């Protein structure tokens, strides 16, 4: 499974909710393939199947079990009549719905019009359209509710009166209701809102949506709203019943009055003659209680807490949140694994540096947590026991990453206690990372990221984090402490790739790299050079220059040949550009490298000469093709790789030496495999 | 002007103009380069007090008192039986002369800075140069003539 | 030149604001390194490239008026200190510490760049100024550079076992340009040559000023105006598009082409503009506000005055 | 009100002007890339400046501004919701405010969305301004 | 005191003394070489049973007779502190990585001005100096410290800074030589270095960490 359903599984029924079970069980593993990649899609239309089944549930007669499953079809295609009955069929058998149910394809005169009247040829498989009344009602009524941005977006008209009369339509009898905190602020926000959500249960008031300041509520149409002096008295027993159960295994005063600013429930009385005072009383503790929970529930330290180098991440919800998801991220937030990277590489180099097997792993360690308040502030925390910052940030930058990525959520990585609050396009970038260490800035990866670069950025962080542990680590302590050493050579020159490597290979006492290793360290440079033309030009040069001596020389790599073997032609080219006077031209260099470069070969024995070694092919021809070969890769040194990428400047040439050496024995051996194999 | 670079085919060509072997002999780099290799000798073994129009002539005296050491087949300007002999001596001791001024001025003095540490240090380079240049256009020759 | 504007200053501070600015114009040349920091990276914001309505956007590094503004106004109460205006020891009459309830009331520096003690009193600052932004991007414009700290005995390790520091520093690169105007608002004549003083004596700005944060401030104007004219951002972005982004030019080239953008502006926006020195007027205010700066008599009697108009205004409408 | 916005955290501190030194705090500023709507109502032509100042660091802002003409603003009265902020402190009788949401601030709070019953302007057909506010008018 | 410190308990203290990155008066291109280094076994070559030894490696090197011009400056000194501060800039001869093997220098003394303030920067006098000459740096050592004077004394009189004295030339080189006089002999340093040692000492007790 992917974590997401792995989440959403636990939270249904053993029985009277399994169509929603085969959706988490189908559908939604090829959905945030297809949508996965502000808001993204796939979260979109989860909240949006999510509240359509919520109303669903409570429709006074249920609906029969033929239309409950293409509600949910159709609100999974409702983002993309003969010019739509074709586009659902073409996306409907790439999202597996024949994993849901094959007869679906049937039914493709109402799934098409679901996610949009003709009968236009194809008449309806429905019972009859007395169910098409209930159906469509609750289709449009998530669509609408997944885009509420908070609690107060029910009472402007502006979309409340549709959210009304459609509620209307379907005669439901229970009324829009809700609470809301403007101060959010750790365990303190997540005890306040459960202490709301636990006294309104008793009312048969229940939650239909969830925000990262409140909630919305469908309630008896005949309620008694609860009165403010009790729900404020309620939530100070509260908050002092969780810290007294703590002791015993000014306070009221200031709390009273944060209540009172910043907690509304519908309804209560208020006139404007309160902002006079407002204002009259211009003309905090809260916080360091709040830091007190987190000692007592999270078991954070006393005094000492900088020293075990605390980071924060922070998940807000990326909009609105169904009553199934928070109760999913209540699994997350006390069920997930401290993360080792050590895995994490080796699920990644394998599986052939595709990101959505990250997807796969066991993130983790059917609810187990329903004693936890739920998560309105969703707040995952590191530890490590080296004293270092880079390596205090390695695993929440990942994390920071990662989460957004499984889940949709927003994530803030932050040293700090007080986190930003999010709202409504505060979510306008899905990550942001207070202070990385400098091991980030280096890579040129942004501090904030929007929710198209967040695949980019992974890809970035897990090749630089493999590269990493390839040479300048040791089996069990990743040294960390040496990673901005690592970023700052792939930065600075893509070959460095290569140079990683053969420290790699150097420290595993190993004079060779596998044929599996020769393809993975190209997927880097081909990677890191993705945005840069100067460094996919080099990376493209490279490989050509070899390609053409290739022609004319080939060390069989079956002998176990040296590195000055396997260069022969690149190292007299080079070192001919370079000790030659500053003074003389490009097209003089040319003849006197080519000569050189024959009368080197002529040295050989005629076996590594594969122009010469034919003798089918007669002498003076043979003569002409080697000549020729020669010139050509002579033209590429001194046209291409000296004058061009190295500006003809020496000193240029000179630093990039051993790069380009690493990099061309590299692509020697990636060449030789690729020949050996697409040879058959 | 320019002739601070880009010499070297020039250079082979104004002695192929008097000195030749065909690449169908299967010949020698030593037999390739002929010319060039009495020419540098000379500058290079000479006293190094000597400076350049001295060295022209005893140069070219080095080289056409050592091309009358080999064979007719090798000398397309002694070779042509269309001219009266002392007419092909014209022609001989001029296209040497030219040549071996270029080679002691354009090579040594201009290329080579007049240095006779420059010029030792990248002989070998230089004479390879010359037997691929030579080889180039014995290629251009096969071209133009079919 | 100067002479002529004594004409355009106040006689004396007053008490509610006017509208008689003078702004200053000028862009700031790094010449070593400097550090813009806070929270350990170099400050950028991403901003539009250029004003004719792009789709094009360009991170660009933010030097901060605290960042500024702090070097030019701890330069002038040096100098003040060195005239023997103001002084350091505690029971001398005429103390003035930087901030606190110790701060003065009356020196030059509290009534032009502004105090707040609180009950005890608090003044407004008359030089007006905006964060600054490089003419070109941050990638173009950084680099990050090691650094190490050894034991004096030449090694990374003491009693066999290594010390901890090496860490990664990103600095600002040698020639990059920072366009600015910085703006004083209902000034007397001697107020306007302290400050114009601080523009030109002041030379290192932003983190380690010990060892790098040079820099060169070729003031390109001087514009006096019934109002505010442009914004830094504003002259950057007008600055990028007279050059089309071709930012590798000469920097008397980006003066030169500084003075020319800065008078197309002048005459887009509907403040009333009194004088405008350019070019071969500028540049003679600029050699005889330097022999003011270079002569002990004319600049003790100068600043001086300063001091006593400051003093006036102190006891007649400040915190006495 | 807030058309596009982004927040920077920037730390800043009190110098150390001394040779020896033995606070600082942290701001979240609206940053560079963003843009706010407000609207100013007169009894006559207004000369507003092209360029303010702003906050604890007297941060420029531009103003562009344009005049909405006769033929686009229209008159009327009943029960409207206001998409735009208000500030309650500022609210006259034959105005009554029947429902709001609100933005917790020094000096005081504003609404940032409101239902009222009064007099109003359509200035364009999504969004109403209330008639007659002025400072201070409910103290 | 003059160099300052940062580090623990009992705060910090800001260097007196004010330095700069400084620049080579030619190009780059001009200006330096890569040399290759090996590292043998003892037994006298690069390998040790038949096993190659992987390290040969090389390093770019900046060329003798390079000139990198510099200002740096002493706020607040005591004459002590400028006989210390001045001591070390004569008396110190190693700049660079590998101190052990390389990188001997020669400071030459060009000027010593005394202002209210900070002069031209350190990339201003280079371009200047460059300037002067036209680019033409293939001069004697001598001829180009006489023309650096004279660069220097033409940007000092467009620096809007009192100049109380300006040493130079043969000002400069008799203050040299009683500098000399004072780092040659034992009895005059004790005495001019302990009484720095008090004011610094004093200074600590009276305003800084005691």
């Amino acid at each position: 499974t992917t974590l997401l359903q792995t989440l959403l599984i636990r939270t249904l029924s053993e029985q009277k909710d399994y169509i929603l079970l085969e959706y988490f069980q189908t559908i939604l593993p090829a959905l945030e393939e297809h949508f996965g990649n502000d808001q993204t899609l796939a979260a979109h239309i989860l909240n949006a199947l999510l509240t359509t089944w919520n109303v669903m549930q409570e429709l006074e007669f249920p609906l029969n079990d033929i239309e409950r499953r293409l509600l949910c079809l159709g609100i999974t295609l409702h983002d993309y009549i003969q010019e739509i009955i074709n586009i659902c069929l073409e996306l409907g058998k790439r999202l597996n719905f024949d994993e849901f149910w094959a007869d679906w394809r049937d039914y493709i005169a109402e799934i098409s019009y679901l996610a949009q009247w003709s009968n236009a040829g194809y008449p309806f498989t429905i019972k009859e359209r007395k169910l098409d009344h209930p159906l469509r009602h609750l289709l449009t009524f998530g669509d609408v509710a997944v885009h509420l941005s908070s609690p107060h977006d029910l009472v402007s008209s502006t979309m409340g009166d549709r959210l009304r009369d459609l509620l209307n339509r379907l005669g439901i009898e229970k009324r829009f209701v809700y609470h809301h905190l403007r101060d959010t602020t750790g365990i303190l926000s997540n005890a306040i809102h459960n202490v709301i959500l636990r006294t309104v249960q008793k009312l048969d008031w229940k939650p239909l949506l969830f925000f990262a300041q409140g909630v919305i509520y469908f309630a008896p149409q005949d309620t008694e709203i609860p009165e403010r002096n009790e729900i404020k008295q309620i939530v100070w027993q509260g908050i002092s019943q969780e810290l007294g159960k703590k002791m015993s295994a000014p306070t009221r005063q200031i709390f009273e009055d944060y209540l009172d600013r910043y907690l509304e429930i519908q309804g209560w009385e208020s006139d404007h003659q309160a902002f006079i005072q407002e204002l009259e009383n211009y003309v905090s503790k809260i916080w360091s209680l709040e830091m007190l929970l987190r000692q007592a529930f999270w078991s954070v330290p006393s005094g000492k807490f900088e020293d075990q180098q605390p980071i924060f991440i922070y998940l807000y919800p990326a909009y609105v949140y169904a009553p199934q998801v928070v109760e999913a991220i209540r699994e997350l937030v006390y069920g997930i694994a401290s993360v080792n990277l050590w895995d994490v590489r080796k699920h990644w180099v394998n599986n052939k540096m595709d990101l959505t097997s990250l997807k796969s792993l066991p993130w983790l360690n059917q609810l187990k947590y329903t004693k936890e308040d739920l998560p309105f502030l969703a707040t995952v925390y590191t530890t490590t026991r080296e004293k270092t910052d880079t390596d205090a940030w390695v695993k929440p930058a990942f994390l920071a990453l990662l989460l957004p990525y499984l889940l949709g959520v927003k994530a803030i990585a932050t040293r700090s206690m007080v986190p930003l609050y999010r709202s409504d396009q505060d979510f306008r970038e899905s990550i942001h990372l207070d202070g990385v260490a400098g091991f980030w800035s280096l890579l040129g990866i942004p501090t904030d990221l929007r929710v198209e670069d967040i695949t980019p950025a992974l890809n970035k962080l897990l090749a630089i984090y493999t590269l990493h542990l390839a040479a300048r680590s040791s089996p069990p302590k990743a040294r960390w402490q040496d990673l901005p050493k690592t970023v700052q050579e792939v930065m600075t020159d893509v070959l460095n790739v290569f140079a990683l490597a053969e420290q790699g290979l150097r420290r595993e006492k190993r004079d060779r790299p596998y044929e599996s290793e020769v393809t993975e360290y190209w997927q880097f440079a081909e990677l890191f050079s993705q945005g840069n033309i100067v460094m996919t030009e080099k990376l493209k040069l490279t490989k050509r220059l070899v390609e053409e001596y290739r022609r004319f020389y080939q060390v069989e790599l079956s002998k176990k040949p040296s590195t000055h073997a396997i260069l022969l032609p690149l190292s007299k080219a080079l070192e001919q550009i370079l000790s030659v006077p500053d003074d003389w031209d490009e097209e003089e260099l040319i003849l006197q490298g080519s000569g050189q470069l024959q009368a080197a070969l002529d040295r050989q024995e005629v076996y590594t000469r594969p122009i010469i070694k034919d003798k089918s092919v007669a002498y003076e021809t043979r003569q002409l093709q080697e000549l020729e070969a020669i010139q050509i890769f002579m033209t590429t040194c001194v046209r291409d790789l000296f004058g061009e990428m190295c500006k003809g400047d020496r000193a240029i040439l000179q630093e990039q030496r051993n790069r380009i050496k690493s990099g061309a024995e590299f692509a020697y051996r990636l060449l030789a495999l690729e020949a050996q194999q697409n040879q058959n | 002007m320019t002739e601070k670079l880009k010499l070297t085919k020039r250079l082979v060509e104004e002695y192929r103009r008097f000195y030749q072997v065909e690449l169908s002999k299967k010949p020698s780099t030593h037999a390739i380069l002929l010319p060039l290799s009495k020419a540098l000798e000379q500058i290079l073994s000479v006293p190094d007090d000597w400076d350049e129009e001295e060295l022209i002539l005893q140069g070219s005296g080095q080289l056409q008192a050592a091309l009358d050491r080999q064979e007719v087949y090798t000398r397309p300007i002694i070779k042509d039986k269309s001219v009266a002999y002392e007419t092909r001596q014209l022609q001989e001791l001029e296209a040497i002369q030219i040549f071996m001024t270029t080679c002691v001025r354009d090579l040594f003095g201009e290329m080579c800075k007049g240095d006779r540490a420059i010029l030792q240090e990248q002989r070998n380079r230089i004479k390879s140069g010359a037997e691929f240049a030579y080889r180039l256009l014995a290629l251009e020759a096969q071209q133009n003539q079919n | 030149m100067l002479d002529s504007l004594k004409s355009q200053f106040q006689p004396s501070f007053p008490r509610l604001a006017s509208g008689h600015y003078v702004h200053f114009l000028m862009l700031r040349h790094s010449q070593s390194f400097p550090v813009f920091q806070t929270d350990g990276v170099l400050n950028t914001t991403r901003t539009q490239a250029g004003l004719l309505e792009k789709t094009d956007q360009l991170s660009r590094l933010v030097m901060f008026k605290r960042k500024q503004t702090t070097p030019e106004r701890l330069a002038g109460r040096e100098l003040l200190r060195n005239l023997g205006l103001t002084s350091a020891d505690k029971s001398a009459k005429n103390l003035c510490e930087y901030n606190g309830e110790g701060s003065c009331k009356q020196c030059p520096d509290c009534i032009l760049y502004g105090f707040a003690i609180g009950d005890s009193g608090s003044e407004r600052s008359k030089v007006y100024s905006d964060s600054a932004f490089s003419l070109g991007a941050y990638e173009q414009s950084h680099r990050s550079f090691t650094f190490n700290a050894p034991f004096e005995g030449g090694t990374m390790s003491e009693a066999g076992v290594m010390r901890s520091a090496i860490n990664e520093l990103d600095h600002i690169l040698p020639e990059v340009t920072f366009p600015t105007v910085e703006s004083l608002r209902d000034a007397t004549y001697e107020g306007f040559i302290y400050v114009l003083g601080n523009l030109l004596r002041t030379k290192r700005y932003g983190a380690q000023e010990s060892r790098t944060g040079t820099m060169k401030n070729h003031l390109v104007g001087i514009v006096f105006a019934d109002g505010e004219i442009f914004s830094n951002l504003h002259l950057t972005q007008a600055l990028y598009d007279q050059m089309g982004g071709e930012l590798n030019k000469p920097i008397s080239e980006l003066c030169e082409t500084a003075a020319t953008v800065a008078q197309d502006l002048l005459n887009k926006e509907p403040v009333r503009k009194s004088e405008l020195i350019f070019g071969a007027h500028l540049d003679t205010l600029l050699q005889e506000v330097n022999d003011i700066y270079q002569n002990d008599a004319e600049l003790t009697k100068l600043l001086g005055s300063l001091y006593q108009q400051t003093q006036d205004y102190a006891t007649e409408f400040g915190a006495l | 009100q807030p058309i596009h916005w982004s927040y920077q955290i920037n730390t800043f501190k009190a110098a150390q002007s001394a040779y020896y030194g033995r606070n600082y705090g942290r701001a979240k500023e609206l940053a560079v890339g963003s843009e706010f709507l407000t609207y100013i109502v007169s009894q006559k032509e207004l000369d507003l400046p092209v360029w303010i100042r702003l906050g604890k660091w007297s941060s420029k802002i531009r103003v562009e501004v344009e005049a909405i003409a006769p033929d686009q603003i229209k008159t009327a009265s009943g029960v409207y919701v206001c998409n735009h902020p208000l500030n309650p402190l500022d609210c006259p009788a034959n105005q009554q405010i029947l429902l709001y949401n609100r933005v917790v601030m020094p000096p005081s709070s504003l609404f940032s969305q409101s239902q009222l019953q009064g007099d109003y302007w359509q200035i364009d057909r999504n969004t109403f301004l209330p008639q007659g506010f002025h400072y201070g008018a409910t103290t």
